């Protein structure tokens, strides 16, 4: 569907922007502007994923998502994403929430860990959805 | 409900119409939501409601989704029956509505919790 | 009261960071990283304002917001902010709505216009609350 | 007949209190008790008109009204009110719902400024009798 | 569920506006604008309760109410409200026909002084779901 | 059909020294679509709040809105309507005829008094 | 009917009342106390007459009159009253109105022309109802 | 002009009640004097109603549903005080009982203590 094609494109665009902005990491913990760019592009990835989840749930009538988190749990209980990936996406939403709404309690090492090891959670989500 | 009467009456009166939803009890009042390219004049929308009211011999609530609350846009997306418009526009409206609603629930949950004891 | 001060502080920190990153405006439109920082700090200002507004709504029990923009309408209906300022903040919510739910159809000329002429709407909203 | 005479009296009384309470639009703006007064007296006007209509429909044996709106169509189909005034009275039927309120307040103001005469027109057509 | 949350809010807002406008009485029976406000806010309370009742009747599949009073009869027969509270809510349905006068204003003062707690008792039962 | 037996019973069980019951609304002429209009006469006037309460009691029992009129405190205009269009459901013929001529006489006197007022507002 | 027999006794009681207070009539036209009396007892007869007219108009389902005239008119229009007696009493309740509500344009001649020749009118109406 | 002639009738009718009800030695014993007082009380009662109906008429205060309503309409517009309204309606009820069907300790009581109410009503009305 056309909507999922554009959300997957947005996720693609944002991942590289994260990559391209985080470069080697030598300046990320230092510069507020590279933290802002990385954090804002993680949010967009999260929202594009949430919108895919909300779109599938509505149009195949698996339920009404109360929140962004349950939108991924309903996809998991109908076995269209693996449980492990559901919880990773659910925990990425929560890190963004701390990252955008309360950055002075944000552990940037978590963001660096997510940047280095967890961006394929998004890409694993895209490979599942796309392999419908 | 003669849905065709509803469809015709709103096509003849709403410029650049894009979606029509029947929602509420019928999917008191027949509850109908429309989305056009512009927001409608509030008074003109009430008057168009009463024309539908006369033609259907019943009370009609006509909701303009472009200026309606997130809470009521969510209700149209959850319980509404599409009577006109493309499949693409319906899915676009749903994704925007549903997302905005989950954001609004985060903002206001402390308020709803306090008012429901 | 504890939560309001922090939000107020967050708005000031975010305002300053927008100004420092937007500097003179010259390279803003040609570098996506500055855009990201400014856009993400604008969202922070809007969300912090909504949190201030909803917190007042809750302590004085003025109503249940039906949309994000309505949090400011309830302050205006009880005469705690002037409605010219209410509509400015509501317009800012709609731009957040655009920047969040639709990444790329932001028109950055609106974004720079907000930076140049409308950031004091945040400080007026913040200029009213404190004294209450 | 006392039924229609008293209904015409209440419509006149309600139109007066709407005009008295609304004024020049003064502060009807942010004071919920005068909007409530205006809204409820508009309801009273609507109900009195429906009752006048039903009394004529039944006195003149024009049919049994199936709805509050169908009450005015029966008069319109027998040419005792013209079609525009019938449709104007019908769109007043819708008013009793938006009692149950701020961008709907423009609706109320719209009716106060432009549709009061519709009630007045209806009672002078009935005063023919 | 948004429908029940907003109806409970509407009931609370109207109960407060009734208490604020009625005050100690005193001037109430001498200003038709404060009588209109109270009366119209009482109707708002009754309709919001009827809407809550019908929404519960439908989502819990208790039956289809044929009338406004049947909305509360279905809740009482399934023991989600007591019969005394059911009968109190039905009583208030009668208030709709009291807008459409001083024979009645002590009915309104009686309701204001003795039955607003029935509205607050109904929403307390609904909040406890 | 309207259950006039439960109307009678309910009023008898609740109104002390009841003398007349009249059905007089639309329901008395042809049960059109509507209040059920009921008039009673007892030896005393009824407490107005108590009368509204019994109206709601009949309303619950008949699943429709009910207007209960106490003829001992009702207007001359509304007493005339009850004798003109009303259907007696209880009470003696003597009490009915006493009430009728008292009402009808009072009404023709009021028409003499108020005719100029009536003429002016309907012309 | 008890309502008929009670009125009829009222009519007979008030006619005799009229006749006794105005025995000779020497001092009738300058003592207006005995005429407050005769005017009062005159309209009790009229009032009473109107009440049977009203009572019979309702029982026989001929319509409910809104004026005392229409009451006598409906009984004439259904041929239970002789029609000039309908006018003889319609003219008597008309004399009574001026008698009580406009007591200075009261000719006072018709007063005595009516206790004279038209006081029997009450008591043909009275036997016509029996 | 209507109100001034009605007030004239009330004044000459009251004076006529007073003259014929002298000391009241026989009011209770002879009926011709009861007849005069009762009809002139009725005339006073009627004339007040016409004054009231004429005022309601010239100011569109409402349509009387009963004779008592004539005085209720003036009181609800603050043209008579409600204590005076309730007293005048008390006399309307006695006119009703006199006209349609009178224990006469009631008429002696009104004659001796309540004529002032007629005189207060005309003193108000003319004052406006």
């Amino acid at each position: 569907n056309d909507i999922i094609i554009n959300k997957i494109a947005t996720i693609k665009r944002c991942i590289k922007r994260i990559q391209q902005v985080y470069g080697d990491g030598s300046q990320f913990k230092q510069d507020f502007t590279l933290q802002d760019s990385v954090i804002l592009n993680l949010q967009r990835c999260c929202e594009a994923c949430i919108d895919i989840a909300n779109h599938i749930n509505r149009q195949q009538q698996l339920g009404i998502p109360q929140s962004s988190r349950d939108s991924f749990t309903l996809l998991a209980q109908n076995n269209l994403i693996t449980q492990p990936l559901s919880d990773n996406l659910k925990k990425m939403v929560g890190l963004r929430n701390i990252a955008v709404h309360d950055a002075q309690e944000l552990n940037l090492d978590i963001v660096v860990h997510v940047v280095q090891h967890h961006l394929e959670d998004f890409e694993q989500f895209i490979d599942v959805i796309k392999a419908e | 409900l003669n849905e065709n009467k509803i469809i015709k009456l709103l096509r003849d009166n709403i410029p650049k119409l894009q979606l029509i939803y029947l929602f509420g009890s019928y999917s008191s009042d027949i509850d109908i939501a429309v989305l056009a390219a512009d927001t409608l004049d509030n008074i003109a929308r009430w008057e168009l409601a009463q024309k539908l009211a006369s033609a259907l011999d019943s009370d009609v609530d006509l909701v303009d989704l472009r200026s309606a609350s997130t809470v009521l846009c969510q209700q149209v997306v959850t319980q509404g029956k599409q009577l006109w418009g493309t499949q693409q526009d319906d899915e676009l409206f749903a994704v925007k509505t549903i997302s905005m609603y989950q954001h609004l629930q985060a903002e206001r949950q402390a308020i709803i919790d306090d008012v429901m004891a």
